[PDB]
């Protein structure tokens, strides 16, 4: 992403993010997915029940073709790894349902961005460029 | 439309068509003698929200399912916690049943709410165990749908608050159920107030190449909950 | 590092501005001057180029168009580095002007090429160069045929020599520092994910392509 | 809806949803020194109208296409005539990309406008020929879409004016591109201002019996053109 | 060069003014000072003359009359160029005054000749000379007989020496830089198309005359 590349030019960041899921199936395919966010300090959920007990979205891609999940707050202060993460997961609420004579396989595309609350400080140089 | 209650958000269409059970809304209790002494708890923060079960797979051979409330929620979230302890309990519910199916699938589901729904023995006196009275979050499947396993015709099940799901017209149904009991408060652990039932009346049919199993998703929102003294 | 906590407050917004992001004077080149009489040239020319180093090259290729003034600083030392009082000459040669052909050549006395004379024991010299392009901006992406000689958007050239009648045997390197000022930028680009093969062209190795994110065991496991 | 400009009329739906590139409309030039001497030509009679290319066939194995403007129009109609000669040139464009596909087809196309889009060498210094810089009316196909053949991630292509075409939701896209240059006028022959790109990000998929190739049709309408002294 | 395009806009008008056209300090002469005791003079005199170099000579002969103030700068180095702390004296000798006859001669102590004492390790000295002519302008074209000694319009002379009791063996060259200021010009002339034969006079070779434009194959073909 661009957020990913710009953060490499700064030592500290913080703010909120946005993650968009976009389903490309056939028009007549249908089903539900569970888009969930486990905050930092906890391992990713073990099953759907514990993913459902926290911030999440039930997204039926037969009705809605795209869904956004705002992550409320994230921070990296900063070789002990100071960022305790937090995870987005995808669950099958239903099974992907397909009519006759249509592929039965599709792909999800994921996107990410910063909300206006996001900020950056302490300039530096990127680890990508070597020279 | 998108319904957002607490930290949960579900995708569903906006339709004023719903079924109020018996025609009344959930209400908080009229003031009583015991709760005048100790003011009851009316939580809505993280407690009253959408809970969505594991979806059920309807296949050509099925019979149909039932759930018992409050029981289905007894081990969930922060409701099951309050359901535990709290020897006094009252609440209504909002129930949304969904079905994801292509236009090439055909069938229909009867969906009803039965107060004091009692599964009986199929035998002697085989008192049905805690499995039929308290199936839990998963639920149970019917043996004899035609009699509902109560000894009662399914034809006449329509004097209960109900909605059809016909895969031709509508894929969803919503039933608002108030609290219905002969006493204002009761024990949520040893007494299930009502139960929910989804029976395919017309079996699922499709032509080869279609998905052989259609998911049915349940969503439960409590309404106007009240809890008592802490066990 | 250290100091591991959570930052609940918004940061300062001033550090993310384009004009602050391209500020901070830094090293744009190193050139070496040996005054050896006739066995060695005895001067240096350095064409003004931003892309010579890939750190700042990557930050200009974030944009299609830019406009700015440059400020140069010359840090010059001798071998081991001990300094002696030798006069130097930094001549600037505007775009479209002939460069020195040799140490004593007549171009050094041209007045339209502005010069600065400073002794090597003095603090380093600073110079401010305006916006030099015939367009309204510099562009390092031009789809078409520019041809016409070396980098795109010719800013000029600096030449350095020692000022003496007889060649003084002296071995110099002049570090050039550039600070962009009053920077405007238009039409942002994506940041390059591939190694640079050569200057002036965005070539990439087709056989070996690097992938933007590193790899993990499985998609169903984060950590 | 039916859009009629000059002697050409296209069938398309009426939707206020469009993408203004960078947020500005095409404009005629602010008065300059050279054109105060010779007033420039602002033709719209038969010159500014819909041009529709040969449609492109998207198949399961594809990579994707790009076009260069003004170049794609350099040999067409009465625009290519004015594009020839006329050493001074300025214009905006209206670009509509269409896809004819059945509801049983799935896939998606990223569609973007890149100013000063420079294809590079895949090697040494293999300076790319006039074929990559000036592919003509037909256009070119990508070798390495993932890097765009510029050495740049396609993931980040979304800071360019763009629209998705998802065969699920929408079959078309429209991008209004103003004139973008560091100088008011430039040479239309030796300099292409920007370029247009259609890359399948999710490949085309269908089940046997469906059409194996889906056409993509381009339509170009110039906006606020200006031409200079005649070569 | 590079950057090949068309410029649709008017340029800046400020660079074409007479006062900017004669600005930009540049090198007006080179003189050499060897202090050798009695085998070498030990000082230098440089008469103030603009026409000594033909670059600026050609730009003053564009006009009949000019008026201006001069600003001089002395860049002085020693052979190889390494500098040592020696005091110097630049004395200015007004028009109509006797010049130094030798290193220690009494003219160096005349007060009406203004002087400046600066060590050779210091930054170069700068001096501002007013408009010196008895007419209202300098004219390098005078039709008649001026006679009377050397160039026309005598501005003055500079003399340089080292300040010491005993002659220090030291070999110096002083580059003089002049910047015209507040320049007015009258009655413009045509620009010279012929080589200059000698100073002070506009002589030209009659046998060999160069033609103002170069040659082509035929008149009916441009390229």
């Amino acid at each position: 992403t661009l957020v990913g590349q710009i953060c490499r030019y700064y030592t500290q960041w913080s703010g909120s993010l946005k993650v968009t899921f976009m389903f490309t199936g056939s028009f007549m395919a249908t089903g539900k997915m569970l888009v969930a966010y486990s905050p930092p300090g906890s391992a990713q959920p073990a099953n759907r029940e514990t993913a459902m007990l926290g911030t999440h979205v039930i997204w039926d891609f037969g009705l809605q073709s795209s869904v956004s999940l705002v992550i409320p707050w994230i921070s990296n202060t900063h070789n002990y790894d100071y960022y305790t993460a937090g995870v987005v997961t995808l669950w099958y609420q239903t099974n992907y349902v397909v009519p006759p004579e249509t592929p039965g396989e599709a792909y999800i595309i994921a996107m990410g961005a910063d909300l206006y609350k996001f900020t950056l400080k302490i300039c530096k140089d990127t680890d990508e460029v070597t020279q | 439309a998108q319904l957002t209650v607490g930290n949960s958000s579900i995708t569903t269409q906006e339709a004023a068509n719903i079924v109020l059970a018996y025609g009344e809304w959930p209400e908080y209790c009229p003031d009583t003698d015991a709760t005048a002494v100790d003011k009851p708890t009316r939580p809505d923060v993280s407690v009253n929200r959408f809970y969505t079960l594991d979806s059920k797979m309807w296949q050509e051979n099925s019979t149909g399912w039932y759930w018992k409330f409050p029981d289905v929620l007894n081990k969930t979230g922060v409701f099951g916690q309050n359901a535990q302890f709290h020897y006094l309990y009252r609440s209504g519910f909002c129930l949304h049943v969904q079905c994801n199916a292509s236009k090439f699938h055909q069938g229909a589901l009867l969906v009803a709410v039965i107060p004091e729904f009692v599964i009986a023995g199929r035998g002697e006196a085989p008192h049905p165990g805690f499995t039929t009275t308290f199936p839990g979050t998963t639920g149970a499947t019917f043996h004899d749908p035609y009699v509902l396993d109560s000894g009662v015709p399914l034809s006449q099940a329509l004097i209960y608050p109900h909605q059809w799901i016909n895969l031709r017209t509508n894929n969803c149904a919503t039933v608002i159920v108030p609290y219905i009991n002969a006493v204002p408060f009761d024990s949520a652990i040893n007494h299930s107030n009502f139960g929910l039932i989804v029976i395919p009346v017309s079996p699922l049919k499709y032509s080869s190449g279609a998905t052989t199993a259609i998911p049915i998703t349940i969503t439960i929102a409590p309404l106007n909950s009240e809890f008592g003294g802490l066990r | 590092m250290i100091e591991t906590r959570c930052v609940v407050n918004r940061n300062g917004v001033l550090e993310t501005t384009i004009n602050h992001f391209f500020s901070r004077s830094g090293l744009v080149g190193v050139v070496n001057l040996t005054d050896g009489g006739t066995d060695t040239t005895g001067y240096v020319t350095w064409d003004i180029d931003i892309m010579g180093f890939v750190q700042l090259r990557r930050k200009c290729e974030m944009f299609t168009y830019m406009r700015f003034n440059a400020e140069f600083t010359f840090v010059t030392t001798t071998k081991n580095g001990e300094a002696r009082p030798y006069m130097l000459q930094y001549m600037y040669v505007p775009p479209g002007a002939p460069k020195p052909t040799g140490r004593d050549a007549f171009q050094w006395q041209t007045a339209t090429n502005p010069s600065v004379f400073v002794k090597l024991t003095d603090p380093p010299a600073q110079v401010s160069v305006p916006f030099m392009s015939p367009a309204s901006a510099y562009q390092w992406f031009y789809d078409g045929y520019p041809t016409f000689g070396c980098p795109n958007n010719m800013m000029g050239t600096f030449a350095v020599r020692v000022v003496s009648r007889e060649a003084s045997q002296l071995k110099l390197q002049t570090r050039v520092y550039m600070k962009l000022k009053h920077v405007r930028a238009w039409v942002p680009r994506p940041i390059r994910s591939q190694p640079y093969l050569l200057k002036n062209f965005p070539n990439y190795d087709s056989s070996k392509i690097t992938n933007s994110a590193r790899d993990r065991s499985s998609i169903k496991q984060a950590n």
